[PDB]
RNA sequence: AGGGUGAAAAGAACCCCCAUCGGGGAGUGAAAAGAACAUGAAACCGUAAGCUCUCAAGCAGUGGGAGGGGGACCAGACC
RNA sequence: UCGGAGAGAGGCUCGGUGAAAUAGACAUGUCUGUGAAGAUGCGGACUACCUGCACCUGGACAGAAAGACCCUAUGAAGCU
RNA sequence: UUCACAUCGACGGGAAGGUUUGGCACCUCGAUGUCGGCUCUUCGCCACCUGGGGCUGUAGUAUGUUCCAAGGGUUGGGCUGUUCGCCCAUUAAAGCGGUACGUGAGCUGGGUUCAGAACGUCGUGAGACAGUUCGGUCCAUAUCCGGUGUGGGCGUUAGAGCAUUGAGAGGACCUUUCCCUAGUACGAGAGGACCGGGAAGGACGCACCUCUGGUGUACCAGUUAUCGUGCCCACGGUAAACGCUGGGUAGCCAAGUGCGGAGCGGAUAACUGCUGAAAGCAUCUAAGUAGUAAGCCCACCCCAAGAUGAGUGCUCUCCUA
RNA sequence: AGAGAAGGUCACGGCGAGACGAGCCGUUUAUCAUUACGAUAGGUGUCAAGUGGAAGUGCAGUGAUGUAUGCAGCUGAGGCAUCCUAACAGACCCACAGACUUGAAC
């Protein structure tokens, strides 16, 4: 349930420490980013001397919410923080290595991302 | 509003969860039945002007029914019943007064139904709750909050419009929920499980018809 | 709204309504019959029966639970004496409510609640 | 908001008659109640 | 419950006495059919010759009135509706009075064969308005005539009847049917006289 | 700001309703004029009897008057 | 965002007591037209059984007297 | 490039509208008051998107211009007293107008720069400013109409109880990507379709509580201070309308769960047409017809015979003297 | 005029119905013996559910405290049973075979 002005942690190498979400995309006029949605964020805090400068406008996909994802098993999933992964407009992650768990719900639109994951839920 | 096929009536027993082999959980309303669903009366185009069949539903003690009504069900040769309803068909040849309906013969699995019932009465409700009015500002100076807003324009027209949305009574009405699906029929308990919500709390009275699809089940106009 | 909210409010806030009911039941157990408003009566049923059903068992536990409801000890002990005698066979339903002429001052409907 | 005019005699008589009709229903309750206490058979009721 | 107690008995009896004596001395009613200037009785009465004649209750009584039938097939809407209005109103009787109903009943049959000149079939526009804004509805004459064709002639005659109490009460005297058959045979309808030349259209 | 029961307080014994006030009889008086008392208009509040209103749009009247009722002596009139 | 539920004091019903500003008379629809140029009251259509109660505030150029703004007065006063 | 009329259209002309800046002073002065936002509508069409078309300097994709079309839609922020406007990120698109700034007896900022004060400037001066700056009180129990609901009376030609027809009225019929068709037509390539199928979304509507929860002063547990119950134990009161916290069933609720938007139905606008005269040729039109729109009307969903035109149906009841 | 038609209102017990009216359900609570219809509310008994391990008495410990008895104790606005209380007593409205005409039938 990411929405504009929400702050996020980044899940990969890409050298952004923190993102502020400004827009949800592809959802038409929706206000809610949930897992698997592309958001336009900006960089707030960066990891120094990295290809990414703060105050950059970038795309990222939301891989973790504190809201709850519902599969068809009746299974539910809730993380402790919000996080996204910074991508290209191709679906390829800019940074090459991902932290944290992800879901099998991303397997359709993003292959790379499920691949680089340390754990899958 | 000619109705496709005969429907039956039933009682809403409340909802539970229902698994499928692949572990898909569908929430289902469980619709029970009671002694009834008996054809009461039949109305011919000649006699009544149109074609319809009146089914009775709930059984009842004899005393509780009034003399006119009791006489109405004595003409049929049927047991005393609480609720009567009418279904409106295009062809009534298959039905004779006193005939009985079985919901197991009118409804298979994977079939589409339509559930009419009465809604929960929420009483007398404000503009917010009844029409989804946005509420005004809670804090900087503002005295409005849950209030209705302005109700019209200025000197002209100089009166409020008809139908202009206002607080009044909400709920408690005949509602129809189109295109539902029947997950499982239990013969032992004579119950039907339907995917999703139907109106009203348990102990309600429902009407199930086979779904009216505006292209293919109904007269064109 | 309220659907299925079953409690008797008696037009008092929670604290006062509790204390009211404690009071009224110590009165009922002390005098055996009393005159109140129909609302107060209908509300008071439940707690009367709670005390009676309580004293039918008699354990130090139960007795402590009654002492912490009723105001006057003496009445509680009297209960734990009398009840096994007087109510032993009655399975529930220990109160009669016999309604009367309304009150002159406000026209509040009155009633007589009896320990049966 | 005030009364732009003064209410006409007859309309006022109709509104007050409406308020007087509640007396009619009260008199019916009272009568029925009297005929109930006038048999001395009611165990739900008590008078002193 | 009709009380047969001596009281109500008595009262009814007495009232028929009052009525009897009031009937005997009252001036008789002489209907208007070859009604000659005066009966030796009226001659003792009020002055009805030097004042304008106004109809009394015995006259206009509903049960008397003529009935007429208009076959509306190949008639022209308006021109017929004027005739109809005249007869319903009573303007063709010597006894006509503006304040009273002296008129006839008129039965219009074949209300779907009524004819209209020029492009009106597709042009003429029947509008009616909900009373909400944006609440305007419009039909062409033809949509109407396929849907509920009686309303066309009712709507054309009601226009030419007076407006106001007498107007509406008059409007109930117009009985319209779409088929060629009317269930009024008991009332013995006469045919309607039409003195207009242009009222009959020929194709 | 608050005047005028009657000629005279003769200001109502006695009985009834009855905790008092208040009342109804009886008695006083030319009259009840009964003490909030002398003539007692209007607004305003009602009660009874006659006709009449619940498909109706209206500064409420007016000319025409259906039907119904009432007191007449110029009963063809008036209300 | 985008509202939700709850508790109290009112609101609501019943009994007791019981105001006020307001008020030519009011038998007090809508559209359009007209008109001192934004009409319940004039015209034409249209719509409307009688009458309550709870709510809402678009209208009645709603209500609370001199319009603080502008001008007038051979007005008033304070000040330079 | 040729070519006035794909698209522009100079010099001039003829209009409509009444939204800009104005002229007038018919209007109200007592307390008939301007611009922005909030809430809440509603209407117009000169059409921003969505539906159908003609022409193109239209290969395709995408345009350009124009025709019919107002059913629906028309985001969220940084910035301003602002109309205006600028930008950021989106989007199918982020239309322009009317309604006394539409809306102040619904809400709130400025504005009528009210009285305090300061700056610049003008004035000897008191003071002044279509200069700037900080501070600065609008009340309201709804009589009538209008409205949203919800009753009673009476009518409906004997009185009732049920079940319905549907005149009329409303709600809703919205939209985006993606995938087959097919990397097929089209084009040298780069690019890349019409038409018709399939899924997922958005907004909106109708319900609902199985799951995930919110509240839950019904309840359960911890726990601080303190006064009660004779004292320990254990409970009760108070710490407003929970002392403070941690949970919570039923209800109510959404962020949760379902479902909806169907029509080889009818008639049209633009347009495309077929037979075909008046003018032995031609012509979509004069006769007569054929396709065709998110528009119009039925169908869908609720209401509905006070529909006084008061409907139809089934049954019941009308005793005694 | 007696009586009280069918039905209605009131009363009485209620509600997932409700501002009030309105709506809906009840009003002796069955019999059964093979279906179902005769439990409205409260109480009582049991069940789901919540909370999370009662008091008392034992043991361990210098003690705060832990541990056993015990899915305990409290609660149970939800179900299902059972007439134990209250649905007692009752009251009011209400019964011109449906004015008049005309055809048709007999
Ligand atoms: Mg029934
Ligand atoms: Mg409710
Ligand atoms: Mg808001
Ligand atoms: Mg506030
Ligand atoms: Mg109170
Ligand atoms: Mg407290
Ligand atoms: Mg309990
Ligand atoms: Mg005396
Ligand atoms: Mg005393
Ligand atoms: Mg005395
Ligand atoms: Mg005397
Ligand atoms: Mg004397
Ligand atoms: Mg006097
Ligand atoms: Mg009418
Ligand atoms: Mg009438
Ligand atoms: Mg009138
Ligand atoms: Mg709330
Ligand atoms: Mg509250
Ligand atoms: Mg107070
Ligand atoms: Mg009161
Ligand atoms: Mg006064
Ligand atoms: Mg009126
Ligand atoms: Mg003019
Ligand atoms: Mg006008
Ligand atoms: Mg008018
Ligand atoms: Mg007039
Ligand atoms: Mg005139
Ligand atoms: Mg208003
Ligand atoms: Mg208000
Ligand atoms: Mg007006
Ligand atoms: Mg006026
Ligand atoms: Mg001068
Ligand atoms: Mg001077
Ligand atoms: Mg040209
Ligand atoms: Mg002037
Ligand atoms: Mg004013
Ligand atoms: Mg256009
Ligand atoms: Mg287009
Ligand atoms: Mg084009
Ligand atoms: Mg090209
Ligand atoms: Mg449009
Ligand atoms: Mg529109
Ligand atoms: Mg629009
Ligand atoms: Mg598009
Ligand atoms: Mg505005
Ligand atoms: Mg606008
Ligand atoms: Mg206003
Ligand atoms: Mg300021
Ligand atoms: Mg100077
Ligand atoms: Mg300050
Ligand atoms: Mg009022
Ligand atoms: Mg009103
Ligand atoms: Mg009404
Ligand atoms: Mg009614
Ligand atoms: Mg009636
Ligand atoms: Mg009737
Ligand atoms: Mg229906
Ligand atoms: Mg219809
Ligand atoms: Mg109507
Ligand atoms: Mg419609
Ligand atoms: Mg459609
Ligand atoms: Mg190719
Ligand atoms: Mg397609
Ligand atoms: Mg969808
Ligand atoms: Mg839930
Ligand atoms: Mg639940
Ligand atoms: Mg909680
Ligand atoms: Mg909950
Ligand atoms: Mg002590
Ligand atoms: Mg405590
Ligand atoms: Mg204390
Ligand atoms: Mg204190
Ligand atoms: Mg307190
Ligand atoms: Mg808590
Ligand atoms: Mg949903
Ligand atoms: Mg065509
Ligand atoms: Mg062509
Ligand atoms: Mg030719
Ligand atoms: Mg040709
Ligand atoms: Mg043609
Ligand atoms: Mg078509
Ligand atoms: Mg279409
Ligand atoms: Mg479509
Ligand atoms: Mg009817
Ligand atoms: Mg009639
Ligand atoms: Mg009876
Ligand atoms: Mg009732
Ligand atoms: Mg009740
Ligand atoms: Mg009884
Ligand atoms: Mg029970
Ligand atoms: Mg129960
Ligand atoms: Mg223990
Ligand atoms: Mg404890
Ligand atoms: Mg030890
Ligand atoms: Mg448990
Ligand atoms: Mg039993
Ligand atoms: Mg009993
Ligand atoms: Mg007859
Ligand atoms: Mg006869």
């Amino acid at each position: 349930m990411i929405q504009p002005q929400t702050h996020l942690n980044v899940a990969d190498n890409s050298g952004a420490r923190e993102l502020m979400c400004i827009r949800i995309i592809g959802a038409s006029n929706r206000r809610y980013a949930r897992i698997g949605d592309v958001i336009v964020a900006v960089i707030k805090e960066a990891i120094p001397n990295t290809p990414l400068e703060r105050s950059e406008v970038i795309r990222a996909v939301v891989v973790r919410t504190c809201k709850e994802l519902k599969r068809d098993n009746g299974m539910i999933i809730r993380y402790d923080d919000n996080a996204a992964v910074i991508i290209d407009q191709e679906g390829n992650p800019k940074g090459t290595r991902i932290f944290g768990a992800i879901a099998r719900e991303l397997r359709q639109k993003f292959a790379k991302i499920v691949s680089l994951a340390p754990e899958v839920l | 509003s000619v109705d496709a096929g005969i429907g039956v009536m039933g009682t809403k027993l409340g909802m539970m969860s229902f698994f499928e082999e692949d572990g898909t959980v569908v929430p289902v309303t469980v619709i029970g039945f009671k002694e009834g669903n008996i054809v009461t009366q039949v109305k011919t185009e000649s006699t009544d002007g149109y074609n319809a069949v009146q089914v009775g539903y709930e059984r009842l003690r004899d005393r509780k029914l009034t003399m006119p009504e009791r006489g109405h069900l004595n003409k049929a040769g049927v047991i005393p019943m609480r609720h009567l309803q009418e279904f409106r068909l295009v062809s009534v040849d298959d039905f004779t007064p006193s005939q009985k309906l079985l919901f197991e013969e009118l409804f298979k699995e994977g079939d589409m139904v339509d559930i009419s019932g009465t809604t929960i009465g929420k009483g007398f409700q404000g503009g917010i709750k009844r029409h989804n009015f946005k509420r005004g500002l809670m804090t900087h100076g503002s005295k409005s909050h849950r209030a209705l807003g302005s109700i019209g324009a200025g000197t002209t027209p100089g009166h409020v419009y008809k139908g202009k949305k206002m607080p009044g009574r909400m709920g408690g009405t005949k509602t129809k929920i189109r295109k539902l699906k029947i997950m499982k029929i239990d013969t032992d308990l004579r119950v039907v499980m339907i995917k999703g919500a139907v109106p009203g709390k348990p102990g309600n009275l429902l009407r199930l018809a086979p779904a009216k699809i505006v292209g293919k089940n109904i007269p064109k106009n | 709204m309220k659907h299925g909210r079953k409690i008797h409010r008696l037009s008092r806030p929670a604290d006062q309504r509790r204390a009211l009911l404690r009071g009224l039941t110590t009165q009922l157990l002390k005098h055996g019959r009393i005159k109140t408003t129909r609302a107060k009566a209908s509300a008071m049923r439940k707690y009367v029966d709670k005390m009676i059903t309580l004293a039918k068992e008699g354990s130090l536990h139960k007795r402590r639970q009654a002492l912490g409801f009723i105001y006057e000890k003496q009445i509680v002990h009297a209960l734990f004496a009398e009840v096994p005698e007087r109510y032993g066979d009655r399975n529930g339903g220990y109160t009669r409510i016999i309604r009367t002429l309304p009150r002159r001052g406000d026209n509040a409907p009155m009633a007589y609640i009896e320990l049966v | 908001a005030v009364p732009k005019k003064r209410t006409s005699i007859y309309k006022k008589r109709i509104r007050k008659n409406i308020w007087k009709k509640k007396g009619y229903w009260a008199a019916l309750k009272a009568f029925s109640l009297a005929k109930s206490l006038s048999t001395g058979n009611s165990k739900s009721f008590f008078v002193r | 419950r009709k009380s047969t107690s001596a009281s109500t008995k008595c009262t009814e009896e007495w009232r028929q006495l009052k009525e009897a004596v009031k009937k005997e001395f009252a001036i008789p009613h002489v209907p208007l059919d070859q009604r000659w200037m005066f009966t030796l009785e009226e001659a003792t009465g009020p002055d009805i010759w030097n004042t304008t004649w106004y109809p009394k209750s015995a006259d206009h009584v509903p049960t008397d009135k003529k009935w007429y039938v208009v076959d509306a097939t190949d008639l022209i809407l308006g021109r017929m509706a004027s005739t109809i209005a005249i007869h319903i109103r009573g303007k063709n009787l010597a006894s006509y009075t503006p304040s009273v109903d002296m008129g006839a009943f008129v039965i219009v049959v074949n209300a779907d064969k009524v004819a209209v000149s020029g492009k009106k079939r597709t042009q003429k526009l029947y509008r009616r308005h909900s009373g909400r804004p944006g609440g305007l509805k419009e039909e062409t004459f033809d949509q109407l005539q396929k849907r509920i064709p009686e309303r066309i002639i009712e709507h054309a005659v009601r226009g030419m009847l007076p407006k106001g109490r007498l107007g509406r009460y008059l409007f109930n005297h117009l009985k319209v049917y779409k088929g060629a058959e009317h269930p009024h045979q008991a009332q013995q309808p006469i045919d309607l006289p039409l003195r207009d030349k242009r009222i009959r259209v020929e194709k």
